[PDB]
């Protein structure tokens, strides 16, 4: 499996 | 579009083409020149992006290609080799220079040219012979000019006329070419701009 | 024309199957704009991405750019309430939510259709003019330092945070994204430097010509486009240059490195990163989606097969990774299992006689076509997204693709370009090779500490030797090209409705075997179904010992079929095998054309299962240590988890697990799947495309199959048994605390229980959590600042109900308590003072909630299995609550407060779960708390349930 | 690595053959080389569908008059080297004719001149020997009537006293 796509979040 | 300058006088022993409607840092600049009274052949392209520059077996050690971000150039220094110079570009964009395998995207805008001759010789005028026929066929004969162009036209371009012979070039370095006519009195002119020449003489067996 | 509007793309090309009309438009400041008519949404979305993220941040001053995207929730110009922007989204059943990216930020929020253009005028006062309170930046310091501090022991973050401090100390991808309180707060004052900088910041880099906004609803586009003209046409442009970053932070003195991590988790990741240009501007051919499909395939002759044969790892990830403008990376990453740590050269050996045997072969054509296409059937038979992340998505990639080509950007690819592929599998050589090896063998051997995260590792170097044995590397026999694939479906065919069609799903066939639920899907008409199966079995939960074969069983079946499912997991067809307390879950989901080839495939293999004793002791292995890394696990979570122990009937603690699992052997194994497959009962739910005769014939199969390779025969109705939940004594106070021995901050859980879901009881609850559900998030979190994590909901579990409060900081238990107890003071003092306007507003706002029908086949499925495995089986549940919702007052929510909730409430149901922090000890203004009774002390569970009561389980309709 | 000329009329097939997946080009006498297949085959926006390629050939379904003209290959080789062919011109197959024998003498103040008046196809042979001595010249075909023209420049006196042949010539003719 190819990647699929950090966050920091409120 | 493709705006091409540079060509012209050389001495045996630069050409810019500046790009309009894109930008050469996405795009690969190809050269083509092609020897007059023959076909194409390329000589050196430009890929700015991957900086890698590739030359023909003919023209490597005297011919330098360029780029600037929008334009292109090309230095030549050692001159022989003569022939018109095109400017291309590939159709799709980011095309990788190196490569172990062929992948000939076309090219799709090009540039109608610039014309470069080298040659070891002066601006002189075209001293004209006279032919006779003695259904008759007749005519004049140029030789020994330089540059072209050249026009030859009967009665001061008022006949619908015959045909006229290409230019050619002889083992002395002077341009020459022959202009005929069948009939069943006529004079020819021809004229040499670049010389401030204009010669008409008399045609009759 | 129109002065604002510099261009309008009037053909936005969308999904052939998508209904909502789009229309793109360019505003005068360089404002991207994409609008969106959804006249049948039932809440309508908006959002602004902002092209600037954490990496342009001042170098004194690191997480400023996420810092900022949280003091724009509190208080504006227009709107001078510190709350505004969240109590009016949550009156009207909405939410909101934002995100800093590397080099985007971006802001979404979703609001009832109606009030739509009052909470997009709110949204726009975020970057027109922000107004930065003296005292709310003190307060949300300590909101931003503590997001930060609950994912410090985050292997996640551990080792997303090293890579960039491995880097290039010189690029700013080793900046510090999030940020805390001493490069927020600290560093400025011991530097005499903060709300001025806010300012400069938010005055230099959120520009127009750096923002996408993106808004649906159910109005129309023009009056859509004259709303956004005027709210989002007065944002002040300063024509900022798009930070780029042609610079890569990986060069000759970071290269060929070797990492040795040691994490807090017991895992052993290995990392094979290849720094490569930009391949953002190739989206049209994609280079890195063809080679990351290739190497990253799990199918036969693979690299993943061949790693998994010589039992060296598990997994294998792929494709190419993200960072910014300038700069990709193409990441192999792979776990390390107890051969494949010793053997982690021989491991990156095979993946460049893989990459070799992909520069071999060359770049293929019909390989590129074949994910065009798979592209292609997936793009037009594509699922009706939720407004919310929708717009967010989209509003994210609109300052990349063409205002006409957003919706097909990363979706349709056109012309193959072999050399650009050659271009980036070039740069996957052992000359350009970063290995970063995690393992916790590493522990106690390390030189070099993280600053930020405090991270122990060691860096060391790659010798040539290793090197030219990886270039030198002979091609793998094993290494194959993956064939056609040919799950590919090739019929799109949507069967019509037929006469006796139903609008909820029915009961068609009711046998001791097995019970079967039909829903012809009514509302998508696409080409999928979605295939759930529960089976039953009393072997599967009576032990802990059981509980382990049976997870080890399922494992070792989803690691057979591991080949033969990622073949049709290309083609959309996916599938679920996991197993719960009362036996296996098998959900199919996907397109129905080759659908029951893979459903009997399963089964088949899942009745005549032979176990191979290297990948048992593998699993298990991999099990146990997963036992052992729920260890480390945040504390709000371990709250949720020890609540779901106590008043669970029957419950298996993770230690015992374990302990039963030093006793599976593997004959012992060998003999309890026919035990097990001996006697089941099947509860289905087939959703989708299908006829009535094509769910009786997929249900006549799998119990034909089972029946022919496993002998199943049917369970008895007195055998099929739910578990209840312990019924709480009337005022009396419950407490379990154990300790988080892993994270420095405390976890809690407040779970107050009510009476056995009920119409009645249903919506007193729901209805005063919805009241409370902003004010709490205000109150607790905004205002007194106790955790970043701050929760307060219904709780539904075995058909009992309750309200929950989940709060995560550093602050004592106790006095989380006394707050949430002084907070359902001046709650029931708000309820009892406020109009009646303010009383239907709250009504209405969670009519809305409930009504929102499901977006997609799988949300629908979801919410009528969610139906089935409680076994109340009330599909009109939402028509016939909302509308007793709608016939409420408000005496009866204070009768409901004072008899459930109140402090000296007759039926007062109150146990609390304390989660301690790891150095914290365990004996010991604003509105004051009441006086709380004497608690009791939970140590020993069994001991708590046998002296409990149990509820009785809700009867079926 | 591509013949030279190729005569075919007017709404005829015309087939002219020529790394890998080679590419097409058109160049008409006096102005710049246009691109009508990029790829194997692959009609370019604007390149008419009379033009086709194939397996490195280049065919066109019916000749039209605009079409008269000397086209060319691009073959794309590794390293960034771009290699034409020898180029093939198009020509007309019309009139099937004996061309015109005129012999001139020298001038006065040495060049004898050989002309050739109308024939087809252009391939005449044309000087008591012949060389290093005579440098000839041939007109491109004419406007719409089919037929070339050739003009043979010979540049002492102390021998005096231009023979050609041709496919129209069952027995050359000297003057
Ligand atoms: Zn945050």
């Amino acid at each position: 499996d190819a990647e699929f796509r950090k966050l920091v979040f409120f | 579009q493709l705006v091409e300058s540079g060509g012209g006088l050389v001495q045996p022993g630069r050409l810019s083409c500046a790009a309009s409607g894109f930008n050469v840092s996405s795009y690969s600049i190809h050269w083509v020149r092609q020897a007059p009274g023959k076909g194409l052949e390329w000589v050196a392209s430009i890929s700015s992006y991957y900086g890698s520059t590739s030359y023909a077996d003919s023209v490597k050690g005297r011919f330098t290609i360029s780029a600037d971000t929008n334009t292109a150039y090309l230095q030549m220094n050692s001159l022989r080799d003569t022939a018109v110079y095109y400017c291309a570009r590939d159709r799709v964009m980011y095309y990788w220079s190196f490569s172990k395998y062929g992948y000939p995207y076309g090219m799709d805008y090009w540039g109608q040219g610039t014309l470069v001759t080298v040659s070891s010789a002066s601006t002189k005028g075209p001293s004209v012979f006279p032919l006779a026929p003695s259904t008759a066929a007749l005519g004049c004969l140029v030789k020994d000019y330089f540059p072209e162009p050249v026009t030859v036209s009967w009665n001061s371009g008022a006949l619908s006329g015959v045909h006229t012979f290409p230019a050619v070039l002889q083992s002395s370095g002077l341009y020459s070419l022959s202009s005929v006519v069948t009939v069943p009195t006529y004079i020819c002119n021809v004229n040499h701009k670049p010389s401030n020449t204009k010669v008409d003489k008399k045609v009759e067996p | 024309n129109n002065p604002a509007i510099k261009r309008i793309g009037n053909h936005i090309t969308k999904s052939p199957e998508d209904k909502r009309e789009y229309r793109g438009l360019e505003l005068a400041n360089g404002i991207k704009v994409l609008l969106i008519s959804d006249p049948t949404t039932d809440k309508s979305s908006a959002a602004l991405d902002v092209h600037i993220g954490s990496l342009s941040d001042p170098p004194n001053i690191a997480g400023l750019s996420h810092f900022l995207q949280h003091m724009l929730f509190l208080g504006t110009k227009k709107y001078p309430k510190e709350n505004e922007y969240s109590q009016f989204l949550s009156e009207h059943a909405g939410s909101s939510n934002a995100f800093t990216s590397g080099e985007h930020t971006n802001y979404y929020f979703d609001v009832s259709h109606e009030h739509l253009e009052g909470a997009l005028d709110r949204f726009a006062q975020f970057f027109l003019s922000p107004l930065f309170d003296e005292s709310a930046k003190d307060r949300e310091v300590n909101a931003v330092d503590s997001e930060h501090e609950k994912n410090v022991m985050n292997d996640a973050w551990r080792l997303f945070q090293l890579e960039k401090a491995t880097g290039n100390p010189k690029h700013p991808f080793s900046k510090f994204g999030t940020g805390n309180k001493y490069t927020l707060e600290t560093r400025p004052n011991q530097e005499g430097i903060v709300r001025q900088e806010l300012l400069k910041f938010h005055s230099a880099y959120y520009s127009s010509n750096l923002m996408a906004v993106v808004v649906l609803g159910r109005e129309s586009l023009d009056d859509l486009t004259n709303l956004v003209v005027k709210l989002f046409s007065e944002v002040e442009n300063k024509n900022v240059p798009l930070p780029e970053f042609p610079e890569h932070p990986f060069q000759e003195e970071h290269l060929k490195q070797l990492y040795k991590i040691v994490p807090i988790k017991d895992i052993r990741n290995l990392y094979v990163t290849f720094p490569i240009p930009d391949l953002q501007k190739y989206y049209k051919s994609n280079p890195g989606h063809y080679l990351g499909h290739l190497i990253g395939h799990e199918g036969p002759g693979s690299l993943l097969s061949e790693l998994k044969s010589k039992g060296w790892v598990n997994t294998l990830v792929g494709g190419q990774k993200e960072g910014a403008r300038g700069f990709m990376f193409f990441i192999i990453n792979v776990d390390l299992t107890e051969e494949g740590l010793l053997h982690v050269e021989d491991i990156i050996l095979h993946m460049f006689q893989y990459i070799q045997k992909l520069r071999a072969e060359g770049p293929q054509e019909w390989v590129f076509q074949e994910l065009k296409d798979l592209n292609a059937v997936a793009f037009r038979f594509k699922d009706k997204e939720r407004p919310r992340g929708y717009t967010s998505k989209i509003a994210g990639i609109l300052h990349y693709y063409p205002l006409e080509e957003v919706l097909t950007a990363e979706y349709l690819l056109e012309e193959f370009r072999p050399d650009l592929i050659e271009m980036v599998l070039d740069k996957l050589r052992p000359e350009n090779v970063r290995v970063a090896i995690v393992s916790k063998s590493f522990e106690g051997k390390t030189d070099r500490t993280e600053e930020w995260y405090g991270t122990q590792y060691k860096q060391e170097a790659i010798p040539d030797e290793v090197i030219k044995k990886w270039q030198n590397a002979d091609l793998n026999g094993k290494f194959k090209l993956p064939t056609k694939n040919e799950f590919i479906p090739t019929n799109f065919e949507i069967l019509p409705l037929e006469k006796e069609a139903t609008p909820y799903p029915a009961l068609i066939k009711d046998t001791a075997m097995s019970k079967l639920w039909f829903k012809q899907d009514d509302k998508f008409f696409l080409p999928k179904a979605n295939l759930n199966f529960e089976f039953f079995s009393p072997f599967a939960y009576v032990d802990p010992l059981h509980s382990n074969m049976a997870y080890l069983y399922l494992e070792l079946l989803k690691d057979s079929l591991n080949e033969y499912a990622y073949a049709a997991e290309l083609a959309g067809l996916s599938y679920d095998l996991q197993n719960t307390i009362y036996g296996m879950y098998l959900s199919v989901k996907g397109y129905n054309d080759k659908q029951p080839i893979l459903l009997k495939k399963i089964i088949e293999k899942m009745a005549t299962f032979e176990i191979d004793e290297k990948r048992f002791e593998i699993i298990k292995e991999a099990y146990m240590r997963s036992l052992n890394n729920f260890r480390a696990e945040q504390p709000h979570q371990h709250a949720m988890y020890y609540l779901r122990l106590l008043m669970t009937e029957v419950a298996w603690t993770k230690d015992e697990l374990k302990e039963a699992l030093d006793d599976v052997t593997l004959p012992r194994l060998k003999a309890f799947i026919p035990q097990l497959l001996s006697r089941l009962h099947i509860e289905a739910l087939l959703h989708g495309n299908i006829t009535k005769q094509a769910a009786l014939g997929i249900m006549q199969m799998v119990e034909d199959t089972l029946i022919e390779h496993a002998h199943t025969k049917p369970l008895l109705p007195s055998q099929l048994v739910r578990y209840r939940e312990v019924q709480l004594p009337d005022r009396g106070w419950f407490v379990y605390q154990q300790r988080n021995e892993v994270h420095n901050n405390s976890g809690i859980e407040i779970y107050y229980q009510t009476d056995m879901q009920s119409t009645s009881e249903n919506m007193f609850l729901e209805l005063f959590a919805q009241i409370i559900s902003e004010p709490a998030f205000n109150t607790l979190r905004t205002k007194e600042q106790l955790g970043y994590i701050v929760f307060s909901g219904p709780r539904r579990a075995n058909g009992i109900q309750g309200l929950r409060f989940i709060i995560q900081s550093e602050k004592p238990p106790h006095y989380l308590e006394s707050r949430v107890e002084a907070f359902l003071i001046t709650m029931e003092k708000s309820i009892e003072d406020m109009t009646e306007e303010a009383f239907q507003k709250h009504i209405q706002a969670l009519a809305i909630r409930r009504l929102d029908k499901p977006k997609k086949l799988s949300a629908e499925s979801a919410k009528y299995w969610g139906e089935i495995i409680s076994q109340q089986y009330n599909f009109d549940r939402d028509n016939t609550e909302v509308a007793y919702l709608k016939t409420l007052t408000k005496e009866d929510i204070i009768k409901f407060y004072k008899e459930m909730l109140a402090v000296d409430a007759p039926r007062r149901h109150k146990v609390s779960v304390h989660v301690l922090a790891r150095e914290m000890d365990s004996n010991p203004n604003l509105s004051q708390a009441p006086a709380l009774p004497q608690p009791e002390v939970i140590q020993n569970m069994t001991e708590f349930k046998r002296g409990l009561p149990l509820f009785p389980l809700v009867k079926p309709h | 690595t591509q013949p030279s000329s190729l005569s075919a009329s007017v709404g005829d097939r015309v087939t002219i053959t020529c790394s890998s997946a080679v590419a097409w080009y058109q160049q008409k006498p006096g102005k710049a080389p246009k691109l009508l297949i990029y790829s194997t085959s692959s009609l370019y926006s604007g390149v008419p569908s009379r033009f086709s390629g194939s397996r490195f050939t280049l065919t066109i379904s019916s000749l039209q008059p605009e079409d008269f003209a000397t086209y060319y290959c691009q073959q794309s080789s590794p390293s960034f080297l771009i290699t034409f062919g020898q180029g093939t011109k198009v020509e007309i197959k019309r009139t099937v004719a004996a061309p015109s024998v005129f012999i001139f003498p020298p001038s006065d103040s040495a060049s004898v001149v050989c002309l050739l008046n109308n024939f087809y196809p252009r391939e005449a042979k044309v000087w008591n020997a012949l060389s290093g001595n005579s440098q000839e010249s041939v007109t491109e075909q004419d406007s719409k009537d089919s037929t070339y023209s050739l003009s043979s420049t010979l540049t002492y006196e102390k021998h005096k006293v231009c023979e050609v042949t041709h496919q129209g010539l069952s027995s050359p003719v000297t003057k």
